[PDB]
This record gives C-alpha cells, structure tokens and sequence, in this order.
C-alpha cells in the first residue's frame, strides 16, 4: 500500500508534466531497495519450502544478517514480529487449556497413558531447543 | 487509514518540491 | 560505486562491517543524485544553459 | 570556489552584446589583486619544503608586513587562521589532557623524569621561545 | 452477490441460518456500495480522474 501510494502522488505531476528521467530515479533507488530485500526474502521462501517454526527461525537468522542498513533491519524485524505474534498466540493457546489445533501443524507439538507429546524436529522456536523443552 | 496515507506521501512530495525549488533560488540568486 | 554495489550482493559473507561500509557507500551515493536532480530542473522550461 | 563563482557571474553579463575588456577589468582587478598575493603565499610554502611551526612562522609575519593592502591582508588572515586553529587544537588537547600522538609528525614536541620530550629544531614556532619552552 | 440475494427470498424455507448468512451477505454488500459513493464525491474536477 506504501508503494502504490508513491506512484499515484508524482501523477499528480504527470498532468503538470515535466518530471524527468532522474528524478523518477531517484525516488527508484529508493524503492528498488525495498523491492530487492522482499525479492530475496521471496526467493529464498522458494528454495526452501519451510513452515510454521521451520520458519520463524530462517526470519530470526534475516534478523542478524540484515543489520548495518537500518531500513533493511526494520522491517526484517517486522517481518519477524509478524511470524511471531500468531505463533506465540499458538503458544499461549496450548498453556492456558492445552488446545491443540492444527491447521496445517503450525505449533511444533502434537497431541499423542501416553505422555508422547516429542516436540518435533521439524520446526524450532525463534530461540534454541531448550525453550522448546521448556 | 487509506487518506491518511495519501497525505504521509504528499508531504514527502512537499518537501521535495521545497528542496528543488530552494537549488533554483541559488540558481535565480547568484545566477 | 556502482560495481561496488554489485559486489555488495552477499547473505551476509566473510564480515558484518563489509556491507555496513557500502550500505554508507549507497547513502553518498544517495546525495550525488540529488544534485543531479536540481539540475535537470534548470533544463526544461517551467538561469542559463552554459557549461 | 570564490573566483569561479565570479566566473559564473559574468557570463551573466556575456549573455547580450554588452562586453568590453575594462567592464570586466573591474572584475580582473580584485582578482589580479587576489591571485598576485595568494601564489606569493603559495610560493613561500613551497620550495623551502616547509613543514612544522615554520610554516605558522612564516603565515604569521605576512600578516604583520602586510598593513598596507586591506584585501591583501584579509587573505593571509583567514590562512592563517585556517592553518593555525587546527594546529591550535592539538596543542589545546595536549595541554588539557597529557598524551600525545602525532600522526605524521606534526608538532613541534616529538617522543625523545626517565622520559624525554624535546623541542625540535626543523619546527621554528610562531609563538614566543618561553612560551614554546613552557 | 446480487444474483445470490435474489434466489435468497423463501418465507423462510429449509432453515433460519442461510437467511441470516445471507442478510450477513446484504451486509456485506453495503461496503461495497459505500466505496463507489466516495470514488464519485472524488470525481470532484471543477482530484485528476485517471484511472
């Protein structure tokens, strides 16, 4: 919505029209470089083919590597909120009943005299295995 | 919500018409 | 610069600092074009056109 | 900068057929004024090789010898002003906190009560003798 | 959804339900209508109509 909103401001100056091939890109290196990182998020969800956990802990590694360019790193962390904020509601859901619900196995952790609730190694919480033993 | 953020990118369109049209008065000044 | 922006393209490889450099790098590289903007507003018609 | 401002400024004039040589003499005479001096300080600074207090030294007594051009005297003013106030301010952090690094041997006090510090002889200083010796 | 409104009508015809989705579904259908009375108090050119 943020991108689209750009391009319809400067047609406002397209019926005034005199803007140039430079200052169209300018506001492009810009918005290039929003495009580029939601590109290479995008391509590397395609190599990988994760989900649920699987994925919050690939987000939480693009939380380190995307760090020294501010607006890269926020919304990367962005991102990672947003993955966590249903996940950890997951989370919550399981501690106040134990409701395991499972759209497409979102939680880790599947319902089993058993006692075989056995994480899983599928899918990681955004921190290490010992949270998830936790 | 979808007004409010026409206006957030109309100022941004504000203070560029501003800084280019402070470059003509160097270029209408000293000129 | 710009063949330094096209060898910026890394995960994150071989130092954090090393695109944290060019990230700055694309930030000076930010300003020139801003000056080359205030110029192509004095081409067209809306000063004198001399070198 | 400031001469090639000025050069901007009379093509302004250029732009109808209007110039004369002594029209644009009244330019070429603050400027003759300007360069005749500036290389006359650029010439002492380098042949001689001059480096250290010497070059502070010798800034100092053109302004001095200098009463009689008021413009001739604002130039060597703002050099040696502009030559000085850096040099001024590594003194000014070596009298205030008591170390000293020197990047390229730029003050006149280098390395050599078991630990000496010596003034050189290369740098003669703009100041006083007792005041370079205090 | 205009067609779905117009097989809607029963007495009220195998269950309460699917006459309330559907009035649900009418009450969906008056967003719908409220954004193409803005786009037109938008038309206002005495905003650029493009498109």
């Amino acid at each position: 919505k943020e991108y689209m909103i750009l391009i319809s401001q400067l047609e406002h100056l397209q019926r005034q029209g005199l803007l140039s091939l430079q200052k169209l890109w300018f506001y492009i290196q810009p918005t290039l470089r929003t495009m580029e990182v939601l590109a290479s998020i995008a391509t590397s969800l395609n190599k990988g083919e994760c989900f649920g956990g699987a994925t919050l802990s690939l987000l939480h590694d693009r939380t380190f590597g995307y760090t020294g360019d501010s607006q890269a790193q926020e919304l990367c962390l962005y991102l990672t909120k947003a993955a966590s904020a249903p996940y950890f509601d997951i989370l919550e859901r399981w501690i106040y009943r134990g409701i395991i619900n499972d759209p497409y196995s979102e939680f880790m952790v599947e319902e089993h005299w058993d006692q075989r609730y056995t994480i899983v190694q599928q899918q990681i919480p955004s921190f290490l295995q010992k949270v998830a033993d936790k | 919500a979808a007004a409010a953020a026409a206006a957030a990118a109309a100022a941004a369109a504000a203070a560029a018409a501003a800084a280019a049209a402070a470059a003509a008065a160097a270029a209408a000044a000293a000129a | 610069i710009k063949k330094y922006t096209d060898q910026r393209s890394l995960d994150r490889a071989f130092g954090l600092v090393g695109q944290s450099f060019c990230a700055a790098l694309h930030q000076e590289l930010k300003e020139y074009y801003r000056l080359l903007s205030v110029l192509h507003s004095q081409l067209q018609v809306e000063s004198s056109l001399t070198l």
